[PDB]
């Protein structure tokens, strides 16, 4: 599926799904620049049609 | 006056419908050998039909007007075997 | 090109099995408008095909329409095919389809015998012998002879039919007037 | 005691069991009260 | 001339206002009058059981299907009277007894219908007429369709008579699959003996009756009965009843069968026993007419049963007819009118009904005992010409349990009179207005029918001897 | 093998194609902003389906007499007359009755202004 | 008859066990008036007449007219309760 | 009626056994229906076929255990293409 003008899945993209995020304990997070960021995550109404009209 | 560029498509239109008719009528003229296609077609002149390819010899409506007819004639008849209908 | 009928005849039976089983009820009707074109598939096939173009006009172009008609501008609740509310029906319908379908098998066959009854259903195989005869001499079609019975030996049926077709005028118009 | 040809108890129909506890009561069709066209059921039906 | 009426008539009631329907039912009253009257002298044509086919093998004519005919006239007369004439002259009776536009079309066209049954011979004259009076009665059901009950019962009509016209088709076509023919006159008693038409024509048979209320099969046609409206439902109770059993009474393609047995059997009982423990008036009312219609299902079992099914078929017509009648004359006496459509519903409501108009208990409590087949009147010739028919023929088993039914129905017959003969603390003296003397003089005629027509029957007899034999 | 059957086959070839072209072709691209209880309704709506099914049987139902025009001649003439008549009286109870119009709901209030 | 048969039994069977709505009630109906005209119109070309063809083409025309009555029967049905329940009427 | 209407408006397929049989039966009353039997018989396997098809199972169940299976003039298959070739 690559040879096409639609951008296709790389195949080293799921060389990329195996590895996972290990980061760096000695770099600076969005604590050093003041913010903390977004996180990830029937019955009644028939008795009261029963006083519409539905048929003029 | 009459706009020449208003009725060129009618012209396009016209022709090509003209000359998918003649071309048409060719082809059945080609297929049948020579003669016109036979436009509605009764049960009567269906079995006729069948039994004139039985009696000319292979040819669709070759139309032999012989005497007496010929000695496989009275062999190549054929019945129709339909299946059960289930 | 042999096994004609039999495959139409498996395509009725899955076509049926669809309209039963849909998500949304005009799915269901466009089902009932395909078994409509299997059955005319079928009439063509058994010989008939003046019945198969009175089966697409009347029934698809006149049934069908007034159906979907309905389904459009009125409201109708439908719950899907739950496992938890049909499988407590599935021990009946396996007892029934098989009774009703063997007995409707049953009722072509003239024995004393039960199963005699029942497999000569299914002595099927013998292919008939078409023969020529040469005694008619004109284009009296099936049509034709439906438009002379219709009109000198049951003309009494056509007109009470005319007060049937009468009588589907004035009934759903005498229902959904509301006289001012 | 109204009696029902079995000698049975059956319930004296007065205008007081129409309310909306005895709205869609479990019940056989027979000795059911509640019927469905009534004018204090309807009581603006199509308005 | 029902053609020349409904021909007439929807193109009259298409030009009147809403303000005429009353009087142009009266109009129609007087002309089906005039249809008995002027033009009944044709039963000179059925001497000595003389029988015409008409319309090319179509219809066929004799003096059974013009008995039946002259009795659908004269209880279409009764019904169309009770729909013309006022009650009363209150602002009440016309908020309540209100014929719809298009009411008395849809009469003509059952009554067509089912008199195209009765006169019937071959198959497709059967089902066109079936399907007519079938599609009459859905429409009878639904006319009055400002009313929930009446809505969702002409719905359960409607399906439940659609599988049962397509029984009757299947049944009609599977004949044809094995003669073609369409006639039962092609069966001429030596066919039946060398082909099983056994499962056709006794599934043909069931199909028919399943429509009448046969005991499988009968608690929709119960529940359509209670929630029609009062003056709807002693139409559709009546004629589907005798037009279909008098089609199945004439064809006798079910003689001594065991299904039929089986299913008359279930019919008396569940009749007898299932309107026992009921208090509302209409049930009671519908299970007399089960058990009713179960004694027609043993005269299918008979050949040559033509004396037991006239004799009892106007009998439970005229019973039936006055039965309603009277409740519908006991709605000025109860202390409580509910349900505009159905105003009396619960058989308590007629309590004191002794001290409020006693000749309406005198009435009502004649038509009961005809009911249950006491010796002076009309009802007890009727089953006891059952029972001379059903026991000269071998059914002796079929016997006590059709008097063990009777004796059961009994119960709940009496129920009426002894909920009408009792004490009423606030009783009527004196009220202004009177009730409707074309209107009353019908139910009083109903009645000395039921009392002194036991005067009549060896003249009947003698008839009968000449116009069937 | 006649010329009517690769027709009825190759006209959905030709619908096949043509909406294949379009979605191999063209950009999908799609959106929120670009994507994107129940009314009443007049009698006379559901009417006109409704009482246009018995006058379309009945126009099926000529189509077996005038194929057989020719074999009832002056019988099977009348009959139909006859039925055609039958059909036309309901038809004028139809428009007798006004029964498919929408009519509109205000009018002028035609009644006077009287006084005191 | 087979497919007669079996679209009148699946039919009649899909009607029965309807729990779902009113309008599969309908189309089970008409599928199996469907079926007999299938049965029937096979009988007539099996037995080389035309009066089967005469009871289908009345059976046809009696189809379409209880197809009629029925939905307005439907429609009156559905004037007074703005709405039609899944498990029937 | 359409009693012995044909397709094509003549006489039905079994006409002539079921005119045959009601001759038989105009010219009898019952207690002497029973020698119109055979007639009846007549009618009925021209209708359905049964006794020609229990005869030809049973030749069938013959030609189906026999090596030499048909020592006959045979009957030949044509396609449609071919009905008087030779
Ligand atoms: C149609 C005839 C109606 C035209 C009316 C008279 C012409 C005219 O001048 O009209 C304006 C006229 C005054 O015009 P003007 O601008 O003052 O003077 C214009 C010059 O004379 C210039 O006038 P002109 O040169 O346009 O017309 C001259 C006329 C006379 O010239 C001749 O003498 C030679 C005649 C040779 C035959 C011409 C055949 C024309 C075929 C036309 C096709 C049908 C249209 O014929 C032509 O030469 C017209 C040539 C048309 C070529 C069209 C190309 C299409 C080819 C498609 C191929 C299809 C295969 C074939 O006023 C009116 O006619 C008022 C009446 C209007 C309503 C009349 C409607 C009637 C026709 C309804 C037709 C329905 C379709
Ligand atoms: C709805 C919508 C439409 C649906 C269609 C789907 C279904 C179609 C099938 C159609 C059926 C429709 C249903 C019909 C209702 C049932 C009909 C039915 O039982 O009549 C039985 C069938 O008599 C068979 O010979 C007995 C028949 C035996 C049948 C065997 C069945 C085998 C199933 C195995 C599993 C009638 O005997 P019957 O009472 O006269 O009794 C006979 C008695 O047996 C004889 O001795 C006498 O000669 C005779 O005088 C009489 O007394
Ligand atoms: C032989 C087969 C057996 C047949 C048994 C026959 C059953 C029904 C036969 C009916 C034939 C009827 C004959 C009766 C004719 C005589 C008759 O009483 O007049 C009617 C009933 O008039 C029908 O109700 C007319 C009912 C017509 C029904 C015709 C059915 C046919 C009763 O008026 P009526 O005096 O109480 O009352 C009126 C009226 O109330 C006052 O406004 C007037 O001041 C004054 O006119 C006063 O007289
Ligand atoms: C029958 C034929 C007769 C028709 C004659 C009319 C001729 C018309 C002239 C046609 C010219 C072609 C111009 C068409 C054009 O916009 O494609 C550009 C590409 O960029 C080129 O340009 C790529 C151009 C592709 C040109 C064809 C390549 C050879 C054919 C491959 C199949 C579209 O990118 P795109 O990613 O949005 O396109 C894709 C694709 O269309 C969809 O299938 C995908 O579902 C969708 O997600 C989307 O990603
Ligand atoms: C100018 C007259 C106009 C015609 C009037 C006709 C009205 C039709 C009414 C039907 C329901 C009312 C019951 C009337 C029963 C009539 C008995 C009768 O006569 O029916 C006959 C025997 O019935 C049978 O087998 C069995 C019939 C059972 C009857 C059982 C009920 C007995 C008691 C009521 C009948 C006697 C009432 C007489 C009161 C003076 C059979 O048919 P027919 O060809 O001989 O009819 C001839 C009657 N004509 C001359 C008046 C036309």
């Amino acid at each position: 599926t690559q040879a096409i003008w639609w951008p296709t899945y790389s195949p080293d993209q799921v060389e990329r799904q195996f590895l996972s995020q290990k980061i760096d304990p000695s770099a600076k997070t969005f604590n050093d620049l003041d913010l903390t960021p977004m996180e990830l995550p029937v019955s009644q109404l028939e008795n009261k049609e029963k006083t519409f009209v539905h048929i003029l | 006056a009459i706009p020449f560029e208003a009725l060129l498509p009618y012209g396009i239109i016209f022709g090509l419908l003209t000359a998918g008719g003649g071309a048409m009528q060719v082809l059945h003229v080609y297929r049948n050998g020579g003669v016109r296609d036979r436009f509605a077609i009764d049960q009567w002149d269906s079995q006729m039909m069948e039994r004139d390819l039985r009696l000319n010899g292979g040819q669709g409506r070759k139309q032999v007007d012989q005497a007496t007819a010929p000695e496989a004639f009275k062999h190549n008849h054929v019945w129709k075997s339909e299946r059960p209908l289930i | 090109t042999y096994y004609f009928i039999e495959i139409t005849i498996f395509l009725a039976i899955l076509c049926t099995i669809f309209i039963i089983s849909a998500k949304n009820p005009m799915v269901s009707i466009l089902y009932m408008i395909a078994l409509f074109v299997i059955a005319a598939m079928y009439l063509y096939l058994i010989g008939l095909g003046i019945f198969s173009l009175l089966y697409i006009m009347i029934y698809i172009g006149a049934i069908a329409v007034l159906f979907l008609f309905i389904i459009t501008l009125l409201d109708i609740n439908s719950t899907e095919l739950s496992v938890k509310s049909n499988i407590r029906d599935l021990p009946l319908v396996l007892i029934s389809l098989i009774v009703l379908t063997i007995s409707g098998l049953m009722i072509y066959s003239n024995d004393s015998i039960l199963i005699n009854k029942l497999l000569e259903a299914f002595g099927n195989d013998y292919n008939t012998i078409i023969t020529q005869d040469w005694f008619n001499i004109e284009n009296t079609t099936l049509l034709t002879t439906i438009g002379n019975v219709l009109l000198t030996n049951n003309a009494f049926i056509l007109l009470v039919l005319a007060i049937v077709l009468l009588l589907g005028i004035i009934g759903p118009i005498s229902i959904t007037m509301k006289h001012k | 005691i109204p009696s029902g040809a079995l000698g049975q108890k059956v319930p004296h129909v007065d205008e007081s069991h129409q309310d909306l506890l005895f709205r869609t009561s479990h019940m056989v069709e027979d000795l059911e009260t509640y019927d469905e066209d009534s004018p204090i059921n309807t009581s603006d039906a199509n308005t | 001339m029902l053609i020349l009426a409904i021909i007439s008539l929807i193109t009259f009631v298409s030009m009147s206002k809403l303000s005429d329907n009353r009087a142009i039912i009266r109009l129609i009253n007087i002309y089906l009058i005039l249809v008995l009257v002027l033009d009944s002298f044709l039963y000179l044509l059925f001497l000595n059981n003389q029988t015409y086919t008409v319309m090319g093998e179509l219809l066929i004519f004799n003096s059974f299907t013009f008995y039946i005919d002259m009795l659908i006239y004269f209880i279409m007369i009764v019904i169309s009277s009770l729909y013309g004439y006022n009650l009363y002259n209150n602002n009440l009776y016309k908020t309540l007894f209100e014929p719809k536009k298009e009411l008395i079309i849809l009469f003509l066209i059952n009554i067509l219908g089912a008199l195209l049954i009765v006169h019937s011979n071959d198959f497709i004259t059967l089902f066109v007429a079936i399907e007519l009076q079938s599609y009459s009665i859905y429409l009878i059901t639904a006319i009055y369709n400002s009313s929930y009950k009446a809505s969702k019962a002409s719905m359960l009509y409607f399906f439940m008579g659609g599988i049962l016209s397509i029984l009757i088709a299947y049944s009609i076509n599977t004949y044809y699959s094995v003669l073609n023919s369409y006639t039962l006159h092609s069966l001429d008693s030596l066919i039946i003996n060398t082909l099983d038409l056994n499962l056709i024509l006794i599934a043909l048979s069931l199909g028919l009756l399943f429509k009448i209320g046969i005991a499988p099969l009968h608690k929709w046609l119960i529940s359509i009965y209670e929630n029609t409206p009062i003056l709807i439902t002693i139409y559709i109770s009546l004629i589907p009843k005798i037009s279909i059993l008098s089609y199945l009474v004439l064809s006798n393609i079910s003689i001594n069968s065991l299904v039929i047995s089986i299913l008359a059997i279930l019919t008396l009982l569940v009749g007898s026993v299932g309107g026992l423990l009921q208090i509302k008036i209409k049930r009671l009312l519908a299970f007399s007419g089960l058990t009713n219609a179960g004694y027609m299902m043993l005269l299918l079992l008979l050949n040559n049963n033509e004396f037991s099914y006239l004799y009892y078929i106007t009998q439970y017509s005229i019973s039936h007819l006055a039965i309603f009648m009277i409740i519908i004359f006991s709605i000025y006496y109860i202390n409580y009118i509910n349900n505009q459509y159905n105003p009396i519903i619960y058989v308590n409501q007629l309590k004191g009904l002794i001290h409020d108009n006693a000749y309406l208990v005198l009435s009502m409590a004649i038509v009961v005992f005809s009911f249950i087949g006491i010796p002076p009147l009309l009802g007890f010739f009727g089953k006891l010409n059952i029972l001379m028919s059903i026991l000269n023929n071998g059914y002796y088993f079929i016997s006590i349990v059709l008097i063990v039914a009777s004796l059961i129905s009994a119960l709940y017959y009496l129920y009426l009179l002894n909920v009408s003969i009792q004490d009423k603390n606030n009783i009527l003296i004196n009220s202004n207005e009177t009730v409707s003397s074309v209107l009353s003089y019908i139910l009083s005629s109903l009645i000395i029918l039921i009392t002194f027509g036991f005067i009549y029957n060896s003249l009947i007899i003698d008839i009968f001897n000449v116009y069937f034999n | 093998m006649n010329t009517f059957i690769i027709f009825i086959i190759l006209i959905p070839i030709v619908g096949f194609a043509l909406l294949a072209v379009n979605i191999l072709l063209a950009v999908y691209k799609p959106y929120n902003e670009k994507l994107g209880t129940r009314l009443a309704f007049n009698a006379a709506f559901i009417l006109v389906a409704i009482l246009f099914l018995p006058f379309d049987l009945e126009i099926s139902t000529l189509l077996p007499y005038v194929m057989s025009i020719y074999l009832v001649s002056n019988y099977g003439f009348t009959i139909v007359l006859l039925f055609l008549l039958i059909l036309i009286i309901g038809f004028v109870y139809e428009i007798n009755t006004n029964a498919l119009k929408i009519n509109k709901h205000n009018k002028p209030n035609t009644d006077s202004l009287i006084y005191k | 008859m087979f497919i007669g048969t079996i679209i009148l039994v699946l039919s009649f069977l899909g009607f029965v066990f309807n729990r779902r709505n009113i309008i599969l009630a309908f189309i089970c109906l008409e599928t199996m008036l469907l079926g007999i005209n299938l049965i029937l119109l096979r009988n007539s070309v099996l037995f080389d007449d035309i009066s089967g063809s005469l009871f289908a083409i009345v059976i046809i025309i009696l189809a379409g007219v209880e197809s009629a009555i029925g939905l307005s029967l439907l429609v009156s049905y559905y004037r007074l309760r703005g709405v039609i329940n899944s498990y029937g009427i | 009626t359409a009693a012995g209407i044909s397709l094509t408006g003549g006489r039905n397929r079994c006409f002539s056994e079921w005119q045959s049989f009601m001759h038989c039966t105009a010219k009898t009353d019952a207690k002497s229906r029973a020698q119109c039997l055979p007639n009846f018989e007549d009618y009925m396997e021209c209708l359905h076929h049964t006794k020609e098809k229990a005869r030809l199972r049973e030749i069938e169940s013959v030609l189906k255990q026999k090596k030499e299976g048909l020592e006959a003039p045979p009957v030949k298959v044509i396609p449609v293409k071919a009905i008087g070739l030779v």
